[PDB]
């Protein structure tokens, strides 16, 4: 059914331009509001961003949400990385009433 | 437009020698097309829906 | 201009009978449908059900079919959702909102504020 394509292995040195790529399908990428969900192990999950227009106090300004239709891709750059924030990124999308898990993304920072 | 007959058509003709019977001069219904949750995929290119 | 506030009771014992309303007005509610979305914690958004305007064909999810029955009236532009036999997994904020555009559901712009319900 649903096919997810991601690079097998990719890495870039810090201080350069990085762009995490996760293909979007089952609709128009300009009509989907991409909201990231995180669940840090060892901690109770809490919502950090919802309704796309509400800002709780302490929310960093580095995160920005928009859609770029010039090259049919979205650009996001995050600075101020913390040691406890090192984890794995998984991009999840839903179609109709089906859930599909990813194959598994492993990334090592050298 | 009598597109419902094609929608529930039992058989389809061959690609190379399909019978040509132009049907036009009407306004379609699209009443049942609004429930797209039963279709596995929905793709649109070149224009936003 | 666009103000929509949800109100209701507080501590409600499960199994009791009570009716709630989230009135939608200020526009053409005749061509606008009411959608209910449940957001499971940790997981993504969950589809609940959809209703056609004609009413000839109605489709419901396997996890909500049978137990629940919905009623709407285009004359008063109010949707009634009778909650019977509340479930533990249903203890979540209820979003009363109308779908994006006209006859579109795959796109979402504004989330639901939520209604005050206790299970």
């Amino acid at each position: 059914n649903f096919m997810l394509t991601q690079p097998h292995s990719v890495s870039e040195s810090p201080g350069k331009t990085v762009t995490i790529s996760c293909t979007g399908s089952s609709g128009s990428i300009a009509s989907n509001y991409v909201q990231w969900y995180q669940r840090r192990p060892g901690s109770a999950p809490t919502t950090v961003i919802y309704e796309d227009n509400q800002r709780p106090s302490g929310v960093p300004d580095r995160f920005s949400a928009s859609i770029d239709s010039s090259s049919n891709s979205a650009s996001l750059t995050i600075s101020g990385l913390k040691t406890e924030d090192e984890a794995d990124y998984y991009c999840q999308s839903y179609d109709s009433s089906n859930w599909v898990f990813g194959g598994g993304t492993k990334l090592t920072v050298l | 437009c009598p597109f419902g007959e094609v929608f529930n058509a039992t058989r389809f003709a061959s690609v190379y020698a399909w019978n040509r019977k132009r049907i036009s001069n009407c306004v379609a219904d699209y009443s049942v097309l609004y429930n797209s949750a039963s279709f596995s995929t929905f793709k649109c290119y070149g224009v936003s829906p | 201009e666009v103000q929509l506030v949800e109100s209701g009771g507080g501590v409600v014992q499960p199994g009791r009978s009570l009716r709630l309303s989230c009135a939608a007005s200020g526009f053409t509610f005749s061509s606008y449908g009411m959608h209910w979305v449940r957001q499971a914690p940790g997981k993504g958004l969950e589809w609940v059900a959809v209703i056609s305007y004609d009413g000839s064909n109605k489709y419901y999810a396997d996890s909500v079919k049978g137990r629940f029955t919905i009623s709407r009236d285009n004359s008063k532009n109010t949707l009634y959702l009778q909650m019977n036999s509340l479930r533990a997994e249903d203890t979540a904020v209820y979003y009363c909102a109308n779908g994006f555009g006209e006859y579109y559901y795959y796109a979402m712009d504004v989330w639901g504020q939520g209604t005050t319900v206790t299970v």
